[PDB]
């Protein structure tokens, strides 16, 4: 089958540049910020209009988009686009000024009854970067119930994200309840107890 | 040159309800050069019909495209439940911009959010920064509405974020958490989390005293 694979997506700083290439067996290349819609950056887009510069190889099966002097804005998933259409996987472009860093872990202890086999914790998984982090409750055991939100970019720019779960009010005294934070790209794995207040 | 915009923001159907999607744009686009396309949650987007009315290959028959001029329309014959996703409409002619999106969710009975609310941990607070979060649990519709009050005082720093639709019970949960530093917090006493939603007749309220 047609198919497109996607490569050089990474960490950028706001002044750096980067390249990131396609190879298929007229292109179109498209971006989407996390949350945000489709935006289309050039096959220019007039924020990229200058700093992006499109070019194409016949011969080595590629096209390229030549990212020079990123800025923030700039932070999203890049596609490829070329009658039977082929997308790319995507690969995530990220540009900070931030340098990577673990989640720091607070437990969002059990109270607010709200009772009746309802009763609601989670963990706070705060300050890390880049993304993205995993959550799991129990080692994988807990699955019904648990919400893990996306994450919310701070004014630091470090990434804040809440990860909850809802259990019967009548097991949190007899169950106990950790969760699994992973955070791969700075190597971190974290387990925090939440015990009520 | 030419801007985009599409209604609704977000629509609301039952499997086997008829959708009509609409694209709008500031000046004329040509029938050769609209195209319709479909993206799923964590997928890459899917071409659905180009030329405003011509599908792509392995295409259903429920995607109709329609339109010429200034306005197009994407009709769902009878939605099925992989048709729940997000629609962008893009012109390729002088501009190439995709439009804004149309959200098509499945329409649940309504349930009101189940309201909690966490005090700052006394290891964060160990930090220098106290973050309340106050949860909006399993709702429908997705639009809800939170509000913070540090003391019976309303505040203008927080932040908030929604799931997507969840793909068993087909409701939505929505966190916001107040952050203030520990000089901020240690001051005032009771804080409170106000919760307005279709579901409930009368706004929730759910707080906390600092001392507890």
């Amino acid at each position: 089958e047609v198919q497109l694979v996607e490569s050089g997506g990474g960490l950028v700083k706001p002044g750096g540049s980067l390249r990131l290439s396609c190879v298929g067996s007229w292109m179109t290349w498209v971006r989407q910020a996390p949350g945000k819609g489709l935006e289309w950056v050039g096959h220019y887009a007039a924020p990229v209009k200058g700093r992006f510069t499109v070019s194409r190889d016949d011969s080595k099966r590629t096209l390229y988009l030549q990212m020079n002097s990123l800025k923030i804005e700039d932070t999203a998933v890049y596609y490829c686009m070329t009658l039977i259409d082929v997308w790319g996987k995507g690969t995530t472009v990220t540009v900070s000024s931030a340098s990577t860093k673990g989640p720091s872990v607070f437990p969002l202890a059990p109270s607010s009854k709200s009772s009746g086999g309802t009763a609601a914790l989670g963990c706070l998984v705060k300050d890390y970067f880049p993304e993205p982090v995993t959550v799991s409750w129990n080692s994988g055991a807990l699955t019904s119930g648990v919400h893990t939100f996306p994450a919310v970019l701070q004014s630091s720019g470090l990434y804040s994200l809440s990860s909850v779960v809802t259990v019967p009010s009548s097991s949190l005294g007899t169950q106990t309840y950790i969760c699994n934070v992973n955070h791969k790209p700075s190597n971190t794995k974290v387990d925090k107890r939440v015990e009520p207040k | 040159e030419i801007g985009l915009t599409q209604s609704p923001g977000t629509l609301s159907l039952s499997p086997g309800d008829r959708a009509t999607l609409s694209c709008r744009a500031t000046q004329r686009v040509g029938s050769d050069y609209l195209a319709w396309y479909q993206q799923r949650p964590g997928q890459s987007p899917r071409l659905l019909v180009y030329g405003t009315s011509r599908r792509a290959a392995g295409i259903p028959d429920r995607f109709s495209g329609s339109g010429s001029g200034t306005d197009f329309t994407l009709t769902i014959d009878r939605l099925e439940p992989e048709d729940f996703a997000v629609y962008y409409c893009r012109q390729y002619e002088t501009s190439f911009s995709f439009g804004p999106g149309t959200r098509v969710d499945l329409k649940r009975t309504v349930a009101a959010p189940s309201v909690f609310i966490f005090p700052p941990s006394d290891e964060q607070l160990k930090s220098g920064t106290a973050s309340v979060v106050c949860l909006l649990n399993n709702f429908y519709p997705r639009e809800a509405k939170v509000q913070w009050k540090v003391d019976n005082l309303q505040s203008g720093n927080s932040q908030e974020s929604v799931t997507e639709q969840d793909s068993k019970d087909s409701t939505y949960s929505l966190s916001s958490t107040l952050t203030l530093s520990k000089a901020d917090y240690e001051k005032h006493k009771v804080y409170a989390c106000e919760v307005t939603h279709q579901g409930l007749s009368s706004p929730v309220t759910k707080s906390f005293n600092r001392g507890e």
